[PDB]
C-alpha cells in the first residue's frame, strides 16, 4: 500500500541544536551536554537534552524530592523496615491524613503530623514549577498559554486538597497517600453523598473529557492525512495559506457542514481539555457543603428515572432451575 | 508450442491468488481463533432486577 | 426467620464442622495491623487475612458483628445540616471492607 | 456445452490456475479441520496410542 | 453557497460505488450511496426511538428509556413492546455507522487524502460494536446490553461496575485510564504551544517551530516534533478506545469473581518468604 | 441549606450561570474561525443570497520576521486562482465540474494548487530552511536504508531513474525531498519527489501514484539549490492528482 | 470474435482440452477417496 | 397586504420551499405522536376496544 | 429597487400567486379533515 | 393550480426524484413496523392464534 | 422569465405531465389496499 | 403511463441496475430472517415438530 | 430535447421494453411463488 507516515523510513544526523537566545541571555543557565536516541527516532526527535536550570526548578525538585522520600519512609517504617515485605505489599501502603477528631487543629506525628508535612512540601513544589513555566514563557516573548492551562489541573488538585477540607473544616478530608488506597477513597467518596454520576459537574465533565480524546483523535488523524501536502508546518500555513489547509477544511465542510482554521483548531483542542478539571472542581467544591445526597436532588428536579418492573431473582428464576438440577 | 504467446504478453500471475488469500487465509480463519478463544467457556447469568 | 426462608433447612453439626473438631472460617482481631500508627491509619492499608485482597479496613467484623456500631452512612434529605459525631467517608470504608465479606 | 472453451478468451489462464489452486487448498484444510473438530470423525483416535 | 477556494475542488469521480447517480451537493453536505443509506437508517432509528417515546407515557428527554428483553429471551427476537425495538434500532445504528464511515472514505477519495479519519473512527465503531453484540453473544442473552436513555444508561453502568465489586481494581480498566487521562494532557500542551507561537504578546513578532522546540527543551528537557505530537496523540487516543473495549469485555465471559481476588497470583508468589 | 424559592440553591444558579458562559463561549469560538474563506459565493462566482447566522470578526493583525510586513484577516483572498480550465455540468448549484483539457497539468481537481508566495520558507537564522544534503556540514545517515544510487520504480512498473540526493530539514533534523536523475527516455533534468510518497526497501524505491510517461512533466525547480513555497504546492499537488487522474479506473467507479 | 486474453479460437480449445483431463482426473481420485471414507463411517 | 410578494425579494425561494416541507412534515408526525399518547384518542387501542 | 435574491418584482409576484394556490388548496383539506375528526371524536 | 408545472424551473429531478425515494421507503417501512407493534393489527399473531 | 434549472415552459409542462400520471397510479393502488385493509379489519 | 421510459433520460441505467440488484436481494434476504424469527411460520422447527 | 444521460428518445424506449419485459417475468414468478405459500399456510 502507500506510505502512511507513522514511522521514519530513514533517519539523518548533524551537529546538536543548542537553542535559539536573545537579550535576556538563556544561554547563561543551560547545561552543556547531549544525547542521541535512534529507538525514539522512528517516531520522533532524537536529540535528548539540554534543558534550563533556575530557581524554582532546583526549589521544586528539592521540595519533591523530600515529599516523596518521607512518604516511602513512612510506609517502609509501617511495615518493620522488612525490604522484601515492604516489596511485597507496595501496592497496598499507603501514608493516611489525620483522624476526624482533630479538626483543622495540628495532630501528632503518629496520627497525621508527617502527612501535613508532606502536603506542604508537595504544594511548594508544584507551586514552584508553575511559577518557572510562567517565567520561561516569559523570557522567550511568547504568549502564557501553556500557564494558564496548568493552572486550570492546579485547579482541581487544590479544590481535591485544601479549599475544600478547609470549607468542611477538618484536615480528614483529604486524599491518602498511595496506590490502591486513593483508588479505595474516589469509590468511597461517591458512595458516602449519594451517586456522583446525578452531580450534574460530574456530567459536564465527563462531557468535555470525552470531547477532548475525540478531537485528538480527529486532529492526528486529519493532519496526517495532509501530511503530503506539507501540512505538519503549521505556522506557515497560519502566516500563507496553502492546499493542505483548504483540503482539511474541506473534508470536514463536506462531512458534517462546519469546519475550522488552522488557527482556529487549536483554540478549541484548548478550551475542552480546560474545561475539563475546571467543571470538575466546581463540582467537587458543591458536594458536602451544599449538596448531601444527589440521587435525591435529581428526585426533586425531576431527572430521576423509574422502573416498574419487580426486584429479586425469585420473579425471573428458581434456584434450582438456576444450578441445572 | 505456444511460447511466443506468454513472453509476447507478460503480466503478474500471483496477484489474484494474493487476493483470495488474504481473504480467507486472512480473515475467515483468524475469526475462527478468535470466537473459539472465549466462547469455549460458557457462561450463565441469574437476572435479580429489571431489565 | 433465617434458617426456614424458603423452605425446610434446619443447622445441625455438619454445617458448620464438617469432620473437624474446629470449623473452618473462624475469626480473630487482628486489628493493629501496621507499625507506629495510632488511628485510622492502623487498621486499614495492608492486604490482610481479613480484608479481601483490598486495603480495606480490617477493623470490621469486630465492631459490627461483635459490638453494636451503625452499619449506615448515608443523609436520608437532599440538603442537611452537618454535624461533628457524623459518618464520614471512613465509616463508609468499613461498611464497604464488611459488605466485601458479604 | 460445446463452447465452454471460449471462457478462456475471457479470462487469462495464467491468473486463473494459480487462484484455483490457492482456493482448492484453502478449502480441503477447512473441511479436514471440521472433521478434526468432531469426535466421531477424529481419526487420531485410533491414532494418538501405541497398545 | 461556497468559500472562496471551494470551486476548483469540486470535481466529478472517486466513488466507490453508484457513479453519478448520486454524485452531488445538499447544501454543504455531500451526497452518495452511503449518503442515502445513512439517512434511511438514521431517520428509521429515530422516529421509532420517537414512537417508543409515545408509547411509554413521556416525553422527557431526560426520562426516555427503551430497553433490551429480559434475559429468559436467550438470542431470540422478543415481543417489538417488551425489547424488540431495542433490537430494531440497534441494527439501524449499526447500518447507519457503517455508512458514515465509507462516506468518509468516498470523501477522502475525491479529494485525494490519506484514509486516517475513516480508520480511526473504525475504533469507536468497534466500542460499540463490543458493547451490544460481542458482549452479549458472548454471554448468552440480548439482554446483557445498555438501554438507550440519557439518565438510564448510567445505572447499567453503576450496576455493571458493582458486579465484580470493586472495578477499579481491574488493571486493563487501570490501563484505560490511564490512556485517557495522557490523551487530554497532551492535547491540552499541543494547543497551548501553537497558540503561544502564534500570539505573542502586543508588539511582537511571531515565532517559529525552532522557538517551540527551544520552549520544550529548556522546559523539560526533551521536545518530540511537530510530526511526531500528532502520531502520538492519535496512538494514544487509539490505545485508550482498544483498551476500554478489552476491559469491558473481559468482565464478563472471562472473569467471574471480583476483581480485587485477581491480585493472589502476586500476592502468594513462591519468591517470597 | 435554604433555597431562595421553591427548589432553586447554590448548585441551580451556579449552573444557570455556566449556561450563560458556555453560550457566549460557543459563539466566540465559531466566530474565530470565519476568517479564511468568507463571505460565501454561488457556483458562478457571485455573492450568495445566504451568508448564516453567524456575522463576520474583527481584524487582527500579525508581525512577521525576516521584514515580511504584516498580515490583516479577515481581508481579500490573495491566494485565488485566475484562470481554471474547469466547466459546469448544470445550470443551478450542488452539481460538479468537469476538467476542459488536462486535470494535472491544468492544477485543478485533487492536482490543485494555491498561490503561496514566491520565496523559500526560513530558519531562525534567516536563511533558506531545506537544503541539499550536498551542502549540509556534518550531516549523515544514522538509521535505516540510504536510498542514493538506488533505482526508482514507477507506478506501472518501469525505472525511470535513480536517486541521486537528499533534501534535508537542518533545524528540524528531517528529510523533505527525494531528488531524482531521469533517464533519456523518461525526460530530461532532475525532478523532486515528497518523502511521505515513496517507499524506500532493500533493492529499489516504489513511487505507486504516477506513472512512467507522466514524469517528465513533474515541474521543475528555478534553482538548484533551494526551493520557493509554490514551487513546492505545484510539485505536491502534481504527485496528489495521479491518484486519481494517472488510470482511467482510478476515476471510475469500483463496486 | 472477442479476445481479451491474446489467444485466437483453436488455441483457446486446445487449452481446454487439457485443463477437462486435468479437473477429470481430480474429480476420479475425490470419488475413490468419498468412497472409502464412507465404508469407514457412513453419514446418511 | 398587496406587498407581501416581495419576500422572495430577500429570501432565496430554494431554501425556503426545502425548510417548510421538513418543518411541516415534523409538525405533522409530532401532532400524530401527541395524539397516540392518550388513551382517549388512540385509535388502534379503540379499535381494539370495540371488539 | 432592492433585492438580495436577484430576482425583479413581476417574477416575485408570478412567483407569489402560485405560492398562495398552494397554501390555499392545503388549507381547504386540513379544513376538511379536522370536521371529519371531529364529528367522529370531539373535543370542545 | 394550473400553474403547479412551474416548479421545475426552481427544482431539479435529479435530486428530487432522489429525496421522493428515500422519504417514500422511509414511511412504508415505519407505517408496517408500527402495525407490527401492537396487538389487534400483527397479522403474523393473528394467524398463529386463529389456529 | 424565471429558470433556476434552465428548463423551458414547454419541458416543464411535459414533465409535469408525467409525474402527475405516475403520482395518480400510486394513489390508486394504495386506496384499493387501503379498503380492502378496512373490509378485513375496520379501525374506525 | 405510455411516456414512463424517459426516466432514463434522467437516470444512467448502468447505475441504477447496481443498485436495484442490492436492494431486491437484501430486502429478500430481510424478508426471510423476519419469517424465521416467529414461531407459525419458521419451517425448520415444524419439520423437527411435525416428524 | 431534453436528456441528461446522452442517450436519445428511440434508445431509452428500446431500453424500456426489455427492463418491462424482465419486471414482469419477475412478478409472475413471485405471484405462482406467493399462491403457494399461501395455500401451505395462510395468513389472513
Ligand atoms: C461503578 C462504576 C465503575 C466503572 C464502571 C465501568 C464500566 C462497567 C465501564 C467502564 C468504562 C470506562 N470507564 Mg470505568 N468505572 C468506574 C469509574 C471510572 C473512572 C473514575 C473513577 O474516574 C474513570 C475515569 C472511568 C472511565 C472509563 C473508561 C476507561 C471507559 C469508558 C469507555 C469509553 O470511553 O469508550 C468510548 C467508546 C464508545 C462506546 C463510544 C461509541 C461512539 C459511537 C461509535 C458514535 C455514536 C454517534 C452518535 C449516536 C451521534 C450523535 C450526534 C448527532 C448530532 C446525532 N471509569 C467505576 C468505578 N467503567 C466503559 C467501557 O470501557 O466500555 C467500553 C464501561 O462499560
Ligand atoms: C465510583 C467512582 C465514581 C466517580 C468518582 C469520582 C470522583 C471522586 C472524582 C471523579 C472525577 C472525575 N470523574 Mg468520575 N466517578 C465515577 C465514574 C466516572 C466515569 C465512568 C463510570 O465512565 C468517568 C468517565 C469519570 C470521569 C471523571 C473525570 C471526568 C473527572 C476527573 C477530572 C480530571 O480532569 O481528572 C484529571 C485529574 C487531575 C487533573 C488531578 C490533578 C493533577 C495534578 C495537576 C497533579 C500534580 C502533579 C503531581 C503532584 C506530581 C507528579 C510527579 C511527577 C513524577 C513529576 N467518572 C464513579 C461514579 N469521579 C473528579 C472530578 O472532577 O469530579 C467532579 C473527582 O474528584
Ligand atoms: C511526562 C512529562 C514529564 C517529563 C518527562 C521527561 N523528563 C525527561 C524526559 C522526559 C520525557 C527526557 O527525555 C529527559 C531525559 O533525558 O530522560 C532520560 C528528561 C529529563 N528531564 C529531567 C528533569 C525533570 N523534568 C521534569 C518534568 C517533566 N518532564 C514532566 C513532569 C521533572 C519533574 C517531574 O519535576 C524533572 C525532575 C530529568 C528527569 C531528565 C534529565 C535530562 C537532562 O538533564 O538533560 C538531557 C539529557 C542528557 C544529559 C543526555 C542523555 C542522558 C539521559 C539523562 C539518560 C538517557 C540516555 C540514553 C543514552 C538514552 C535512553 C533513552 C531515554 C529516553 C531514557
Ligand atoms: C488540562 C488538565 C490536564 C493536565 C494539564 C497539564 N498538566 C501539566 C501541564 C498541563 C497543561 C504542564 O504544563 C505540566 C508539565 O510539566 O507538563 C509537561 C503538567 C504536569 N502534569 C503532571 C501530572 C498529572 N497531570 C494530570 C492530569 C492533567 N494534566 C489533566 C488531564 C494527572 C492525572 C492524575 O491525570 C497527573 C498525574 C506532571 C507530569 C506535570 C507537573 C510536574 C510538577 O509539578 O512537578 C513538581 C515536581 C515534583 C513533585 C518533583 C518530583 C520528584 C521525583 C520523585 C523525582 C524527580 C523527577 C523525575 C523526572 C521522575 C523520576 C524519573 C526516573 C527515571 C528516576
Ligand atoms: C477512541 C475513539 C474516540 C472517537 C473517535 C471518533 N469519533 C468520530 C470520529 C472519530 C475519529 C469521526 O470521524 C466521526 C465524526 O464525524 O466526528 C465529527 C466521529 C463521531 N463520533 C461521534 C460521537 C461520539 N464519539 C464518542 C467517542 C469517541 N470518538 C472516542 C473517545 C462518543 C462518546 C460517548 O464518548 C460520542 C457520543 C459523532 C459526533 C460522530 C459520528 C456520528 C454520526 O454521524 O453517526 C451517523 C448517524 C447519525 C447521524 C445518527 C444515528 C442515530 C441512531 C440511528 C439512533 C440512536 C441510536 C443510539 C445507540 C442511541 C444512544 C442513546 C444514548 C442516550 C446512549
Ligand atoms: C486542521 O484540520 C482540521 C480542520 O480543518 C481546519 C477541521 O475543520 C477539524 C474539525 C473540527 C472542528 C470543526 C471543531 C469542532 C468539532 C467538534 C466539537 C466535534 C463534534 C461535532 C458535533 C457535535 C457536530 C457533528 C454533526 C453531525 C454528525 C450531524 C451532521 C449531519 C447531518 C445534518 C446529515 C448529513 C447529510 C447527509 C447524509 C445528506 C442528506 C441525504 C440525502 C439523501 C440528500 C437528499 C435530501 C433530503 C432527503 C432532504 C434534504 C436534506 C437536508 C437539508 C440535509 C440536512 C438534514 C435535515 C434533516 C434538514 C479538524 C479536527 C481538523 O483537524
Ligand atoms: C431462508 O432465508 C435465508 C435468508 C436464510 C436464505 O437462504 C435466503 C436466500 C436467498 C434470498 C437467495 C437468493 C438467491 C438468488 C437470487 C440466486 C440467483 C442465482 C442465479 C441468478 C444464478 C446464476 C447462475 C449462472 C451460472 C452458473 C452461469 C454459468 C455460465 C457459464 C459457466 C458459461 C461461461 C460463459 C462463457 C464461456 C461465454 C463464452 C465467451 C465468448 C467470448 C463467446
Ligand atoms: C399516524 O401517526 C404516524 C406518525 C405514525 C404517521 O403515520 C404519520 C404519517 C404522516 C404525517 C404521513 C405523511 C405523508 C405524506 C405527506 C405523504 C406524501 C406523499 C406524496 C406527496 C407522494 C407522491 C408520490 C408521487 C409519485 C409516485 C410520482 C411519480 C412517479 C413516477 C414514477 C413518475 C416518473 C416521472 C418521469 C419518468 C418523468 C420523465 C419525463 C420527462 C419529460 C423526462
Ligand atoms: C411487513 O413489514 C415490513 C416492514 C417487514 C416489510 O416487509 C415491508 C416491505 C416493503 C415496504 C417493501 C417494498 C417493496 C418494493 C417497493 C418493491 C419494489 C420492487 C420492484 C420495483 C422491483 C422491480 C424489479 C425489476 C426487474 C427485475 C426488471 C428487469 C430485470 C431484467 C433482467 C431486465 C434486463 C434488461 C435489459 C437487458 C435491458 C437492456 C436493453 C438494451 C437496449 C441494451
Ligand atoms: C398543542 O400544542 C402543541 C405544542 C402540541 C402543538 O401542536 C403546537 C403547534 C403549533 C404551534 C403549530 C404551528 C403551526 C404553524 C404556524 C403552521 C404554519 C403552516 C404554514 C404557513 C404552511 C404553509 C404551506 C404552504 C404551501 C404548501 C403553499 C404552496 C406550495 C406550493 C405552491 C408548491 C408549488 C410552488 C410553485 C410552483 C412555485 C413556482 C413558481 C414560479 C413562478 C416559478
Ligand atoms: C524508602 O524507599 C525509597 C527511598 C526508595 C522511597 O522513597 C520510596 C518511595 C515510594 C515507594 C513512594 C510511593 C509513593 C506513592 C505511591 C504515592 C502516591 C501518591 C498519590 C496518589 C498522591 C495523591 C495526592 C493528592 C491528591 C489526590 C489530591 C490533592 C492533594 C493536594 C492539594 C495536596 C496539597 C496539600 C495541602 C495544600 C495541605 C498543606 C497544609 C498546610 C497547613 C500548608
Ligand atoms: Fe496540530
Amino acid at each position: 500500500p502507500e506510505y502512511q507516515n507513522i514511522f521514519t523510513q530513514v533517519q539523518v544526523q548533524g551537529p546538536a541544536e543548542l537553542g535559539v537566545d536573545n537579550e535576556n541571555n538563556l544561554t547563561e543557565e543551560r547545561t552543556t551536554g547531549t544525547g542521541f536516541s535512534q529507538l525514539i527516532g522512528w517516531i520522533g526527535n532524537a536529540q535528548l537534552g539540554p534543558i534550563y536550570l533556575g530557581w524554582f526548578g532546583i526549589i521544586s525538585l528539592v521540595t519533591g524530592t523530600l515529599w516523596f522520600n518521607i512518604v516511602g519512609f513512612n510506609m517502609l517504617s509501617q511495615v518493620g523496615y522488612s525490604i522484601p515485605e515492604f516489596i511485597r505489599q507496595l501496592f497496598w501502603l499507603a501514608l493516611e491524613p489525620p483522624s476526624p477528631e482533630y479538626g483543622l487543629r495540628m495532630p501528632p506525628l503518629d496520627d497525621g503530623g508527617w502527612f501535613i508535612i508532606a502536603s506542604f512540601f508537595l504544594l511548594v513544589s508544584v507551586i514552584s514549577w508553575w511559577l518557572r513555566t510562567y517565567q520561561l514563557a516569559e523570557m522567550h516573548k511568547m504568549g502564557k498559554h501553556v500557564a494558564w492551562a496548568f493552572a486550570a489541573a492546579i485547579w482541581l488538585f487544590l479544590v481535591l486538597g485544601l479549599f475544600r477540607p478547609i470549607l468542611m473544616g477538618s484536615w480528614s478530608e483529604a486524599v491518602p497517600y498511595g496506590i490502591f488506597p486513593h483508588l479505595d477513597w474516589t469509590t468511597a467518596f461517591s458512595i458516602r453523598y449519594g451517586n456522583l454520576y446525578y452531580n450534574p459537574f460530574h456530567a459536564l465533565s465527563i462531557v468535555f473529557l470525552y470531547g477532548s480524546v475525540l478531537l485528538f483523535a480527529m486532529h492526528g488523524a486529519t493532519i496526517l492525512a495532509v501530511t503530503r501536502f506539507g501540512g505538519d508546518r503549521e505556522l506557515e500555513q497560519i502566516y500563507d495559506r496553502g492546499t493542505a489547509s483548504e483540503r482539511a477544511g474541506l473534508f470536514w465542510r463536506w462531512t458534517m457542514g462546519f469546519n475550522a482554521t488552522m488557527e482556529g483548531i487549536h483554540r478549541w483542542a484548548w478550551w475542552f481539555a480546560v474545561l475539563t478539571p475546571i467543571t470538575g472542581g466546581i463540582g467537587i467544591l458543591l458536594t458536602g457543603t451544599v449538596v448531601d445526597n444527589w440521587f435525591l436532588w435529581a428526585v426533586e428536579h425531576n431527572f430521576a428515572p423509574d422502573y416498574t418492573q419487580d426486584y429479586g431473582y425469585e420473579a425471573y428464576t428458581t434456584y434450582d432451575g438456576f444450578l441445572g438440577r | 508450442k505456444w511460447f511466443d504467446e506468454w513472453n509476447s504478453k507478460n503480466p503478474t500471475d500471483i496477484y489474484k491468488p494474493a487476493i483470495v488469500v488474504g481473504v480467507a487465509g486472512g480473515a475467515v480463519f483468524a475469526a475462527a481463533l478468535l470466537v473459539s478463544m472465549g466462547q469455549p467457556l460458557a457462561t450463565d447469568s441469574m437476572q435479580t432486577g429489571p431489565r | 426467620g433465617h434458617v426456614y426462608a424458603n423452605a425446610e433447612v434446619g443447622v445441625t453439626c455438619f454445617t458448620c464442622h464438617r469432620g473437624q473438631a474446629v470449623p473452618s472460617e473462624v475469626w480473630y482481631r487482628i486489628d493493629p495491623v501496621t507499625e507506629n500508627t495510632s488511628g485510622w491509619a492502623s487498621v486499614q492499608n495492608r492486604a490482610t487475612s481479613l480484608s479481601q485482597f483490598t486495603s480495606l479496613p480490617s477493623d470490621a467484623l469486630y465492631q459490627y458483628l461483635l459490638n453494636y456500631e451503625q452499619i449506615a452512612v448515608h443523609d436520608l434529605e437532599s440538603r442537611v445540616e452537618t454535624l461533628p459525631g457524623d459518618p464520614t467517608w471512613q465509616n463508609t470504608e468499613r461498611t464497604y471492607s464488611l459488605m466485601n465479606y458479604f | 456445452m460445446s463452447k465452454f472453451y471460449k471462457i478462456w478468451l475471457i479470462f487469462d489462464p495464467r491468473r486463473v490456475f494459480v487462484a484455483q489452486g490457492v482456493f482448492l487448498f484453502l478449502l480441503a484444510a477447512m473441511i479436514h479441520l471440521v472433521l478434526l473438530s468432531t469426535e466421531h470423525f477424529n481419526w487420531f483416535e485410533l491414532a494418538a496410542a501405541n497398545a | 453557497a461556497l468559500l472562496s477556494f471551494e470551486r476548483k475542488y469540486r470535481v466529478r469521480g472517486g466513488t466507490l460505488i453508484g457513479g453519478d447517480l448520486f454524485d452531488f451537493w445538499v447544501g454543504p453536505f455531500y451526497v452518495g450511496f452511503f449518503g442515502v443509506t445513512t439517512a434511511f437508517f438514521a431517520l428509521l432509528g429515530t422516529i421509532l426511538i420517537f414512537w417508543g417515546a409515545s408509547q411509554q407515557g413521556t416525553f422527557n428527554p431526560w426520562l426516555i428509556n427503551i430497553a433490551p428483553p429480559d434475559l429468559s429471551y436467550g438470542l431470540g427476537m422478543a415481543p417489538l413492546m417488551e425489547g424488540g425495538l431495542w433490537q430494531i434500532i440497534t441494527i439501524c445504528a449499526i447500518g447507519a455507522f457503517v455508512s458514515w464511515a465509507l462516506r468518509e472514505v468516498e470523501i477522502c477519495r475525491k479529494l485525494g487524502m490519506g484514509y486516517h479519519v475513516p480508520f480511526a473512527f473504525s475504533v469507536a465503531i468497534f466500542a460499540y460494536v463490543t458493547l451490544v453484540v460481542f458482549r452479549p453473544l458472548l454471554m448468552g442473552a440480548w439482554g446483557h446490553g445498555f438501554p438507550y436513555g440519557i439518565w438510564s444508561h448510567l445505572d447499567w453502568v453503576s450496576n455493571t461496575g458493582y458486579a465484580y465489586l470493586h472495578f477499579h481494581y481491574n488493571p486493563a480498566h487501570m490501563l484505560a485510564v490511564t490512556f485517557f487521562f495522557t490523551t487530554t494532557l497532551a492535547l491540552a500542551l499541543h494547543g497551548a504551544l501553537v497558540l503561544s507561537a502564534a500570539n505573542p504578546p502586543k508588539g511582537e513578532e511571531v515565532k517559529g517551530p525552532d522557538n517551540e522546540d527551544t520552549f520544550f527543551r529548556d522546559f523539560i528537557g526533551y521536545s518530540i516534533g511537530t510530526l511526531g505530537i500528532h502520531r502520538v496523540g492519535l496512538l494514544l487516543a487509539l490505545n485508550a478506545g482498544f483498551w476500554s473495549a478489552v476491559c469491558i469485555i473481559i468482565s464478563g465471559p472471562v472473569w467471574t469473581k471480583g476483581w480485587p481476588e485477581w491480585w493472589n497470583w502476586w500476592l502468594e508468589m513462591p519468591i517470597w518468604p | 441549606e435554604e433555597t431562595f424559592f421553591g427548589n432553586f440553591d447554590l448548585a441551580s444558579l451556579s449552573l444557570w450561570l455556566f449556561y450563560g458562559f458556555f453560550a457566549l463561549l460557543i459563539y466566540y469560538l465559531q466566530t474565530e474561525n470565519m476568517r479564511e474563506g468568507y463571505p460565501l459565493e454561488d457556483e458562478d462566482g457571485n455573492t450568495a443570497a445566504n451568508q448564516g447566522p453567524f456575522p463576520l470578526p474583527k481584524e487582527k493583525t500579525f508581525k512577521l520576521q525576516h521584514g515580511r510586513g504584516e498580515l490583516t484577516l479577515p481581508g481579500e483572498d490573495v491566494q485565488r486562482r485566475d484562470n481554471l480550465a474547469l466547466r459546469k455540468t448544470a445550470h443551478g448549484n450542488g452539481f460538479p465540474m468537469e476538467p476542459t483539457g488536462d486535470p494535472m497539468l491544468d492544477g485543478v481537481g485533487p492536482a490543485s494548487w494555491s498561490k503561496r508566495r514566491d520565496v523559500p520558507e526560513l530558519d531562525a537564522h534567516g536563511h533558506p530552511k531545506i537544503v541539499p544534503m550536498s551542502a549540509a556540514e556534518g550531516f549523515g545517515v544514522s538509521a535505516g536504508t540510504d536510498p542514493r544510487g538506488l533505482p526508482v520504480m514507477a507506478g506501472d512498473g518501469e525505472i525511470v531513474g535513480l536517486v541521486s540526493d537528499m533534501w534535508i530539514d537542518e533545524a528540524e533534523q528531517l528529510v523533505r525531498y527525494l531528488e531524482l536523475e531521469l533517464d533519456p527516455e523518461w525526460g530530461d533534468g532532475k525532478r523532486l519527489v515528497q518523502r511521505q510518497m515513496v517507499r524506500i526497501k532493500s533493492d529499489r524505491v516504489k513511487v505507486r501514484s504516477i506513472y512512467g510517461k507522466h514524469f517528465k512533466n513533474v515541474p521543475k525547480t528555478k534553482s538548484p539549490n533551494q526551493v520557493t513555497l509554490l514551487e513546492e504546492d505545484k510539485i505536491m499537488a502534481y504527485y496528489a492528482g495521479g491518484t486519481l487522474y494517472a488510470d482511467e479506473s482510478r476515476l471510475e467507479p469500483q463496486l | 470474435d472477442l479476445s481479451f486474453t491474446g489467444l485466437t479460437d483453436e488455441q483457446a480449445q486446445e487449452l481446454h482440452s487439457v485443463y477437462m483431463s486435468g479437473l477429470w482426473l481430480f474429480s476420479a481420485v475425490a470419488v475413490v477417496a468419498h468412497l472409502a471414507t464412507f465404508i469407514w463411517r457412513p453419514w446418511f
